[PDB]
Order: structure tokens, then C-alpha cells, then sequence
DNA sequence: ATCACAATCCCGGTGCCGAGGCCGCTCAATTGGTCGTAGACAGCTCTAGCACCGCTTAAACGCACGTACGGATTCCGTACGTGCGTTTAAGCGGTGCTAGAGCTGTCTACGACCAATTGAGCGGCCTCGGCA
DNA sequence: TGCCGAGGCCGCTCAATTGGTCGTAGACAGCTCTAGCACCGCTTAAACGCACGTACGGAATCCGTACGTGCGTTTAAGCGGTGCTAGAGCTGTCTACGACCAATTGAGCGGCCTCGGCACCGGGATTGTGAT
């Protein structure tokens, strides 16, 4: 357990982005399909998406995080999320 | 004088229900849910308005308030059921 | 000859036009079909929840609809429970009890 | 089938980050739920605006707009 | 002698308040509570009774949602019993 | 005054929120929580009243209030 | 195209002399900027909708920023506000 | 004489002034102290976050603000926190 | 599996208060011209979004291995729940008093508009010191 | 160690300041009638203190698995170039419908009246509870 912390202080330490650029553009290109056919996309609008779901998808950790260490445990499982997600009405 | 939605809401019970009556607190709440809808109905017009830089609301302004408020399955038969309206009325 | 009744809703077309137009900008205008879609909108919300608490009420067995029934109408929807989040006045909430604590 | 590539390390990454130590193996298929739901939403929004505009590109405004919708207002962009 | 074993009556109670629609602190003690308050940011204020009711039913309902979020929290730990811990994490995730 | 607020009115309160085993440190905690969020809709309902130039404070006071802190209420005018 | 990045610049160099500011923060700053302005207008035109009023006035910016800002910033933005209201009537 | 140094400030009365005509009252008008008010207001919101924001870059030793500079800053000030909850883009987290 | 029992649902009566309908008036919805001004439409253009290809290599992936941790089991004492007797403070009806919210009439301070002038922001170019 | 960006000089151009006009929003004074507040007497109900006892939270133990770590191979992301073309943005025209105004008439807002539907009480029917 002692690389994972060492990972935790580099990773809140810094401030780049974690997913790569193009499997997410590829996603995101994917799930526009389905709205309008034939859209197109600035690089602003990419990288505002990809900064947005960043931000959404740390602060989940965040909360999940703490329902797990609410249980006395350390690995977060999915009823984690879930209880989060179901708190905060985002189900 | 303080006008208010109670006959409409009235009309339109009786015709979705010709038998079933409602209570002067349930008239108060109805009163209050078309409030809040239209006062939310009409800012998302305006600030859509606001952004493309027009100055004159329209049809197409409240078509697209609608769909970003509403949620799905509301958002297809709500659209539906004003641009029936518009086209008689253009009629 | 009203407008309401040329797009054949109950709404009024030009008392939701007048209300309109105190809610724009300066130097702000408001189409007259705006006030047709707004009506027909309004209209279409209204008898969806007044229709799902008629049948509400009709299930026990009551000829006024109340608080309860609106409450328990809004809540037992998705698409209007994700919409209107207020606080209805003496609806209650939904009966409910979780499995473990029987 | 492109929410696969949503990487696990990609979404360790994102769990370190949240200050989560230890993560059980059926927390990706669930991330990336989540995160298919959130982009999903936001993506909805921004292509109505940019249909209302009567345009075929999709501008950081739209992306802004749309977020600010659903109060995640993003600074930076707009 | 009759006596229930417990944990029934707790049931009954919550499926009889779980029915009704009335309010359930006390008018005047509520009353009396949110003049003390009011108190601070003001003196002699005056309150209408519409006033008071609308804040009590408020209250009312934001309690009754603190607390299922709170009996979440509680099931989620293998628990039955609710605890001020619960309410504490359901406040957090809230936000509030 | 708090104290008005008694240990069967949290033990109810709690039946409708379909709790059936209640600590018995429950009842002073949910009585901050009443402060706090009665502080909280209070103050906006007198600000109103106090730039309406009213001695008073009315139902709409704590309607728009309740609203302006996103609790929106049905049934007392707004 | 209208931005405040003077403004805001002056006021960078009123408070920290020896500090400049780069341009993705002047994003940050105008975003913030524009939010609060738009936040200050919508309760000031809400509280004249209210009252039954036409004109926004000291009054009803006071009571905006009275509701809007939390605790010691709602003072201290009060007291600036009367401030410079009045030495503009001065 | 513009209406800012009339005023003593920094921020721009005049165009704030019609920013706020834009808005209006739904069609109503702007009284002439509304625009001295909201230009303090903002004048003295900005310079708050960039002192902040200076602080926290000194005690980084740089010599230029950055958008991680103005994270840090907002989120070690309580109110500042309540006030902006927006998503700050280049930012990073606070560690904890 | 059995059976007495506190407790809850069901049916019936009543009489009481609230919904539903009807009148009268008044405020605003509707109509017809005028006019202008905010937007639909046709062109031009040059920006920027997208489709190829190579290539460098840092990130991801498959596999092995061991140990930290989550889950079932057991045990026990204490905090809760249940029921009873006493009390104490809310709730209701009546009485009275007075602050004060609300409407109206005058008028007077204030803000919108236009014509002219000019001055402060905005974009272009460049560079030398802050930073990765 | 440079390179990549921010701070400064410069070009005009659009909007901010003067000033007179002119209509009107709201400040103020005055009166009115509502409604908030205070007090008092009864009286039934809910709260509080207490005794007793079962269920439950929490700890201690044990064990199997599942998750982290390390290593070697693979891959596809990112950079760097290249042509190419839709289409976002700007300009100009001309015009289609929404605002202002005068006149008018009907739909809705208060006020009132009446009866019927919902609420409480009371007696049988039932239904889980808990000891047997």
C-alpha cells in the first residue's frame, strides 16, 4: 500500500489530464452520433468536455471514498457509487 | 384584482376527468407549478434570446427551452403537442 | 374569435403573451405564436399530472383531488419526479420500508 | 465500442486522485457507466444549442452552456 | 402481563406516520422557536401565521429527507440503529 | 426554545423517514440541524422583508427565500 | 471584442505591485467576473419584480448582494458599496 | 470626468451601467448609483481573490499567477469556497 | 402447528365546513393602420476542421506470485424499547386592544433621448525576462 | 537554457460624457380597517420519569481470495507534415411582422349561497404477536 500512496500525493500534486485525448474524442465523437448525424467538433469543445468529466468523475471518487471508510473498509466497491450517486439524487 | 390559473387548471381537469373534483389546497399548488414552469419556461427563452443575439422571442426560442428543460418522453410529446397548436393557429 | 380558441387550447393565448413581454430585455419583443407554444406546453403539463392524480385519488376511492394525491402522483413518476422537485404542502412522502429492518 | 477505451489505468488514475487507496476490480464497469451517463447528458445539451444556432460545429460555447445547465459551470473556456 | 417484543412497535409507528400527512412538531413550541431566532437579525418583528406554517412545513420536510438519507447511510454499515456518524456522512455527500 | 422541540417530535419525525431503531444521541444533533437550517431560510426571509420597508414577515418572504436556497415550496403562493 | 481584462489588471497591480497574471487566469478572472455580474443583475431585477418596482436602484443592489454574498464578504462588499455611493453623490 | 473617478474606482461605470440596461427590469429602467454599487461590488470581489491569489503564488515563489495559483486560493478561504463553486480549468486538486 | 389477544381495517351514521355554481362589474383581450427595424436571404471568403501517412516510444496489457483484507462465526454486556402512573403544558374558545399594511392623491426628483465631441479600449507587432 | 509568452507602444474607432428637454416613477402624507398580539379559563392529551428485559452493536478469531506489484512484449497515441474543402462569419438588401395607438366589449375576479363529500365515532371482523 505504499505505492498507492506515493501515486495519491503525485496525482493531487499535479494538475494534467488523466484520460488520453484521443480515445476520449473517439467516445465522445460516438456518443454525438446518436443526437445529429454528421456534427463537428472545435478542439475547445474536446478538451472542455474532457476537463468537465475529469472534474465530475473526481469528486465521485471523493464521496465514494468516504462511504467506503463510513463501513470500516479501504477498497471501495460498486454499492460505494451507488450509495453516492443515490445521496446526491444524480440516479 | 389578483389573477390566477384556477380556471384553466379547472378546464383542463374537467377535461381529462369530467368526474373528479379538486380541493382548494391542491387549486393552490397547481396554481404554484404553472408559476414556477412558466417563470422557468420563459428565463431559458430569454437567455436563449440573449446568446445567439437576437432580440425577439419566437416559437422556435420556446421549442428549445422546452427541450432543454423538459426531460425525455415530455421533451418529444410536449414539442409535439405545441407545433400542432402553432400550425392551427398559423391555420 | 380569441386566440386561444384559434389554436384551440384552454390556456389564454394573450394573457401568457402579456406576461411575456415583462419578462424580455430592453428593447425586447415577444412572436405571437410564443405565447401558442407556451400555452400548449403549459396545457400538456397540466393534464399530465392532473390525469395521474385523478387516477391517484380514483384508487382511494375519493371524488377530490388533495395534497396526498398530487404528492403521491408527482413521486410515483419518473419523469415528473425529475422535473418537479418542490415541496408539496401535506403530501406526506410515499410509504415505504426497507427489507433489512423488518 | 469506444467506452472501452477508457483505460483501468486511466481510471485508476482518477481514483488516486480522489484519494481512494484500495479499488475492487468491478469498479471500472461502473466508472465507465457513470461517466458514459454524465457525457451523455452534457453532449445532449450543447448539440441544442448549437440546432438552435442552425450550425454544424460544436464551439466551446456550446460545451458551456450546456454545463452551466446543469450547474457544472466551467471556468477556463468561456 | 402483555408485552410486545421490541422492534414491533417501531414498525407500527413507522407504517402510521408513514401513512398520514399532518404535521408533526408542535405549533406553539415551533412558533416560539422561530420567533427566538428571528430575534437575532431583527427586533420587534411581526410574523404571519402563513408564515410560520410555511416555515414549519420546511423544516418538516427537510428533516424527514435527512433522515432516510441517514437510515441509507445506517444500512450501508450493517446497521439497524441510526447514529449521529450517519447523519454526519449524509450532510457531507449532500454537500450540505 | 430549541429545547421545545422534544425527543418523541424527533422520534416521529424519524418514523417517517422510516427509521426504527434511533440512537440516543440523535435527538441534539437533528436539533442543530433544525438551527442551522431555520438560521439559514430565516435571515433571506427577513432581508426581503426589511427591503420592503415591512415590519412584517410574510409567507411570500419565506416562499421566495425557501426558493432562492433551492427548496422550492408548493402551496402557500409561490 | 468587451472584456475586463484592463480593469482587472489594475486592480492585480493595486494590490500585488510586483505580480503579473498570465493569460489563461485572465480567462478565469473574466469567467468569474461575468458570472458574478450576471448573478448581482438577475437577483436585483428578481427583487424589483417583487416589490412591484421599475427602476434598480443602491437599494436594490445592497439587498442583492446581501442575499447572494455569505457572511463577512456581504459586509465588508456592503460597506465598500456605500462607500463609493457616496462620493459619487458628493 | 468619467463616472469612475467621480466614483474612485477602477471598473468601468458606464459600460457596467449599460450591461445593466441590457438586462433592465423586463423593460423597465436603471437608476444612476445602481451602476457605482455593482462596479464596487465587483472591484472589491476581484481584489480580494487576487490578493489571495498573490499570496498563495508568493508563497510558491513565482513571479506570475496561474490558474492552479487561484484554485489554491479560493479553496483555503471558507466563504470564497461558498461563493465559487465553478470547475477551474488547469487547476488540479487540493491535497488531502 | 395452536390459540388468546391487542391492534387495525371495514361498514354505517351524521352534521359540518368547503367546493362548485351564479351575478355584477371592471379591467384587459381583441381589432385595424402605420411604421419602421430586426431578421431572412443571397454572396464571398479564408478559417479551421478533417482525412491521409510515417515513427518514436511511453503507456497498456498479459502472467506470475504472495499477502493484506473482507466476510463468516461467536460471545456478551449494555443501550435501547415497551408499558405504566403522574403531570404539565399545548389547544380552543372568548375578549380586547392597537400597530401597521394597504390604497389614494400631489407632486417633485430622476432617468431616458438626441446631437456633438472626444477620449479610452481593442487589435497588431515585438521584444526580453519568467518558466519547464 | 533558451523559448514562448506577457507587457508595452501605436493605430484609429466606437461609445462615454455634456446639456437641455420632458415625461413619469415613487416619496410622502393621511386615513382605514385588517390582523397580529396579549390574556384567561378548562380540559383532555402528550410528555416525562421509571422499572425491567430482550435484541443488538461491537469485539475477537480464522481463513480463503483477490488485489497490488513486478517483468517483458505490444500497441497505438502523439507529434509532424500535406493537401483539401465545408462552412462559420461577415457584408449588404429588402421586407415581414411586432410595437404604438385608439376604441371597445367580453372573460374573469370578488362576493355569496347551498348542499354533499370527507371526518370522526362506534361496533363487529380480522390479523399478525407471542407464548405454548
Amino acid at each position: 500500500g505504499t505505492v498507492a500512496l506515493r501515486e495519491i500525493r503525485r496525482y493531487q500534486k499535479s494538475t494534467e489530464l488523466l484520460i488520453r485525448k484521443l480515445p476520449f474524442q473517439r467516445l465522445v465523437r460516438e456518443i454525438a452520433q446518436d443526437f445529429k448525424t454528421d456534427l463537428r467538433f472545435q478542439s475547445s469543445a474536446v478538451m472542455a468536455l474532457q476537463e468537465a468529466s475529469e472534474a465530475y468523475l473526481v469528486g465521485l471518487f471523493e464521496d465514494t471514498n468516504l462511504c467506503a471508510i463510513h463501513a470500516k473498509r479501504v477498497t471501495i466497491m460498486p454499492k460505494d457509487i451507488q450509495l453516492a450517486r443515490r445521496i446526491r439524487g444524480e440516479r | 384584482r389578483k389573477e390566477s390559473y384556477s380556471i384553466y387548471v379547472y378546464k383542463v381537469l374537467k377535461q381529462v376527468h369530467p368526474d373528479t373534483g379538486i380541493s382548494s389546497k391542491a387549486m393552490g399548488i397547481m396554481n404554484s407549478f404553472v408559476n414556477d414552469i412558466f417563470e422557468r419556461i420563459a428565463g431559458e427563452a430569454s437567455r436563449l434570446a440573449h446568446y445567439n443575439k437576437r432580440s425577439t422571442i419566437t416559437s422556435r426560442e420556446i421549442q428549445t427551452a422546452v427541450r432543454l428543460l423538459l426531460p425525455g418522453e415530455l421533451a418529444k410529446h410536449a414539442v409535439s403537442e405545441g407545433t400542432k397548436a402553432v400550425t392551427k393557429y398559423t391555420s | 374569435v380569441s386566440r386561444s380558441q384559434r389554436a384551440g387550447l384552454q390556456f389564454p393565448v394573450g394573457r401568457i403573451h402579456r406576461h411575456l413581454k415583462s419578462r424580455t430585455t430592453s428593447h425586447g419583443r415577444v412572436g405571437a405564436t410564443a405565447a401558442v407554444y407556451s400555452a400548449a406546453i403549459l396545457e400538456y403539463l397540466t393534464a399530465e399530472v392532473l390525469e395521474l392524480a385523478g387516477n391517484a385519488s380514483k384508487d382511494l376511492k375519493v371524488k377530490r383531488i388533495t395534497p396526498r394525491h398530487l404528492q403521491l402522483a408527482i413521486r410515483g413518476d419518473e419523469e415528473l419526479d425529475s422535473l418537479i422537485k418542490a415541496t408539496i404542502a401535506g403530501g406526506g412522502v410515499i410509504p415505504h420500508i426497507h427489507k433489512s429492518l423488518i | 465500442d469506444n467506452i472501452q477505451g477508457i483505460t483501468k489505468p486511466a481510471i485508476r488514475r482518477l481514483a488516486r486522485r480522489g484519494g481512494v487507496k484500495r479499488i475492487s476490480g468491478l469498479i471500472y464497469e461502473e466508472t465507465r457507466g457513470v461517466l458514459k451517463v454524465f457525457l451523455e447528458n452534457v453532449i445532449r445539451d450543447a448539440v441544442t444549442y448549437t440546432e438552435h444556432a442552425k450550425r454544424k460545429t460544436v464551439t466551446a460555447m456550446d460545451v458551456v452552456y450546456a454545463l452551466k445547465r446543469q450547474g457544472r459551470t466551467l471556468y477556463g473556456f468561456g
